[PDB]
RNA sequence: GCUUGACUGCGAGCGUGACGGCGCGAGCAGGUGCGAAAGCAGGUCAUAGUGAUCCGGUGGUUCUGAAUGGAAGGGCCAUC
RNA sequence: UGAGCCUUGAUGGAAGUGUGGACGCCAGUCUGCAUGGCUUUAAUGUUUGAUGUUCUAACGUUGACCCGUAAUCCGGGUUGCGGACAGUGUCUGGUGGGUAGUUUGACUGGGGCGGUCU
RNA sequence: GUUUAUUAAAAACACAGCACUGUGCAAACACGAAAGUGGACGUAUACGGUGUGACGCCUGCCCGGUGCCGGAAGGUUAAUU
RNA sequence: UUUUGUAUAAUGGGUCAGCGACUUAUAUUCUGUAGCAAGGUUAACCGAAUAGGGGAGCCGAAGGGAAACCGAGUCUUAACUGGGCGUUAAGUUGCAGGGUAUAGACCCGAAACCCGGUGAUCUAGCCAUGGGCAGGUUGAAGGUUGGGUAACACUAACUGGAGGACCGAACCGACUAAUGUUGAAAAAUUAGCGGAUGACUUGUGGCUGGGGGUGAAAGGCCAAUCAAACCGGGAGAUAGCU
RNA sequence: AGGGUGACAGCCCCGUACACAAAAAUGCACAUGCUGUGAGCUCGAUGAGUAGGGCGGGACACGUGGUAUCCUGUCUGAAUA
RNA sequence: UAAGGUGAUAUGAACCGUUAUAACCGGCGAUUUCCGAAUGGGGAAACCCAGUGUGUUUCGACACACUAUCAUUAACUGAAUCCAUAGGUUAAUGAGGCGAACCGGGGGAACUGAAACAUCUAAGUACCCCGAGGAAAAGAAAUCAACCGAGAUUCCCCCAG
């Protein structure tokens, strides 16, 4: 389930529209890429699936924080 | 991705400073791998509270002995000297704890050869005023009266 | 030869079309050319020489202008 | 390595016995090299992009090993190989009857062909 | 040998053989938004695609057109700035 | 019924009986009718509930101009001798009807498009595991032994038992004819016919699903059907046609 | 009101108007208890990968239009009464 | 509540009742085989086969109970790695499945209309999927208004085709 562990991204739809303006239902889904990270509060790795973005997150709020939420939802990491 | 520094660090490093890395260098190397810090402004205190009770702290706890030479500013009772020689002029050196045996009971009481004039050491009059070593700064101030017998 | 009437606003009143429209028009106002003058000129002897509407361009124009003043956009006239 | 700024040598403690480079008004004297009682120039420190080597620490491993585990999965760990590549997300140019939705006029001595359409 | 079960059994398909062309292995190709799997427990004396169709004697000329392959100069050229 | 025209040898009906097609809602206009009249009327709601309340609002009494605006006038134009549209006729709300708009819109009918399902008990291909092929022929390689060579080559008897080999029942097929064609049978019967140790044939079970499968390729086969299966739904698709 | 009874019933039957009814189990209200639960005053604090922006889509009656407003797949990113 | 009763086709038989334990009706309980979420394992539904506890003047065996998975929590255990995490057993709680419509959300057609057709339409309709309640959803303004003022959301009539 391409979904970023961190922020809740899944894939939308959306259409495609041509320059004759024709839909066509598609999808957009997000950068996921399930990153290795160091925790040190754990002495351990932990590897999320996220996209970037996600990333920026972490890089900010904080790890430990981050999974202080996810623990705190219920989600395995 | 600003963060502030813990080790060195090549070219940016400080002990402490105000850089703003390329993330990747980050959370990737210096961080999990302890050398850097999220600057969280949180901490852009907790990491300038010490750059003020340290660097303005601590540089102004070395102040409470002024010069040391507190209430010594008017030489020190000549208990004995440091000797004489040449039937007139001077022979005599100082053994390795020998410019005490002057001020012999004054402050405390040490036996050490922090030698600061790497001479001969003048042989001449007598009372002189150079300095020796009362720390990585300050100075100090006592006289030397010789013995007649 | 001299000239810009291949003018601007209008138009009694006719023609001709299912319609959209197309044509003819003396005369009125302003201003203009030619003629001494009466007068003639709103293109070419007449009848083909063409493309509705939408959308958009340009100039003009305060008509409009979403709290108010502006502006954008819209309208109106000209034109592509 | 293309350009900027900071700088120490060029345009804006004497004379003699001694040296590389040179637009040198067309035959200078120089820029320095030894001595002897804000604008036309070279190197660094640097700031900023391009190119290339390498690294390891993202990431890949459909090599080997350890454990969960009597398990051809998965996960964690170790190690070896590769490595900011590959791959993927968004955007973007090309290609694309593989697939999809359609269009492909009327008149007409039947239709088509020819011809015609104001 | 195969085939239109039910108007066509053939000169159609197939075939052994020939050629072209793709593929260095996590192969190309194929099912599948993926994971997983066929190819293959195979490795270029193999695997796929295409055409020809035992065998004998042979398989000439044309690259302008279309298709395909190669090309580090220039011209034109997208998002981006 | 359809037609220029039908006794027509052009359509439809064997016959009877029952059913079977211009509706309904909301708007909108006209006509009729009733109320009130420069006025008519209320909606939701309240409710004492078909009353009464409620006048939000709608239509009408004023038009001209794109508009600002002006106003029984206004616009056009600098301005019209003028010109256009207006001022000189009552409306409005019910009720019944005639039209129209939006809805299946008078009824029945396509071939099809789309969505979700059900089908490999027929059949195609493949997978696993099991079964079958009377009888008769031909007589490859190889081997043995002689003869032969300097030795091989070669050669003769014998031995051996090859093949998408030959003939031919079962079994698999389906070339011809006749019969049958309201059949014995929604594909057969009878006489002939091809294959018959193989790319053979067959049982049981399994896998492949519809723009999909499978296909020694015919557009064949996928449950008596396939140029896109069946079932339910969109659904009263649409039908300028009958 | 209606239904039935050998044809059409206020007065035959069952009903109807009206007036009554629960040992039990429950519904809802209240008045109480139990476990909680927090109340009022003063002094504070005032929701960042957020608002905004680029790109591509989608919502707004509004089809990118001169197009505000909202959501976000991607890339970015403030101020702090 | 009662003078009549043992549902129906449907008699008959053998019976139960008449002043309160006949029947009838309602509240609360008991019992409730097997299949089915089906949950001990399996499986071609209503069948097959277990493990551990128990249980017998005949303690062979045969009957009765428990044993699915997942989530939260707790206890005890416990790798690569020694700590620690992973893992492992047990326990206590809960979920599972069914079913009208209405409701929020995740996806989302085409026929058809435009007298053809692609923008546009049909329509966020049909349909698939998830979740929930007696309703759901929404909701106490970074909302409007317009220099006056209004004061969350929801529904109705207008505004207005
Ligand atoms: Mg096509
Ligand atoms: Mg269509
Ligand atoms: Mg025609
Ligand atoms: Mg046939
Ligand atoms: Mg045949
Ligand atoms: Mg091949
Ligand atoms: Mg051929
Ligand atoms: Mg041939
Ligand atoms: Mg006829
Ligand atoms: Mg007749
Ligand atoms: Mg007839
Ligand atoms: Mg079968
Ligand atoms: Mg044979
Ligand atoms: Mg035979
Ligand atoms: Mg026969
Ligand atoms: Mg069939
Ligand atoms: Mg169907
Ligand atoms: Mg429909
Ligand atoms: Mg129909
Ligand atoms: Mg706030
Ligand atoms: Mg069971
Ligand atoms: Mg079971
Ligand atoms: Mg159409
Ligand atoms: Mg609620």
């Amino acid at each position: 389930s391409r979904v970023c562990q961190v922020t809740g991204k899944r894939p939308v739809t959306g259409n495609n529209r041509s320059h004759a303006l024709n839909a066509t239902k598609r999808r957009f889904l997000p950068n996921l890429h399930s990153h290795r990270f160091w925790v040190e509060s754990e002495k351990r790795f932990v590897t999320l699936r996220v996209s970037a973005k996600g990333m920026r997150v972490i890089d900010k709020k904080g790890i430990d924080t981050v999974l202080a939420e996810l623990r705190a939802r219920g989600e395995k990491y | 991705m600003q963060v502030i520094l813990l080790d060195k660090v090549a070219n940016l490093g400080s002990l402490g400073d105000q850089v703003n890395v390329k993330a990747g260098y980050a959370r990737n190397f210096l961080v999990p791998q302890g050398k850097a810090v999220p600057a969280t402004k949180k901490n852009i205190e907790f990491f300038e509270a010490r750059r003020a009770e340290l660097e303005a702290k601590l540089a102004e706890v070395l102040a409470a002995a002024n010069a040391r030479a507190e209430k010594i500013n008017a030489l020190e009772t000549v208990t004995i000297a440091s000797k004489a020689g040449d039937e007139g002029k001077l022979f005599g050196s100082i053994g390795t704890r020998d410019i005490a045996d002057a001020v012999t009971a004054a402050g405390v009481e040490v036996a050490k050869s922090e030698v600061r004039l790497p001479n001969g050491v003048l042989r001449t009059t007598g009372e002189h005023e150079v300095s020796f070593q009362v720390h990585s700064e300050v100075f100090a101030k006592v006289i030397v009266n010789v013995v007649a017998e």
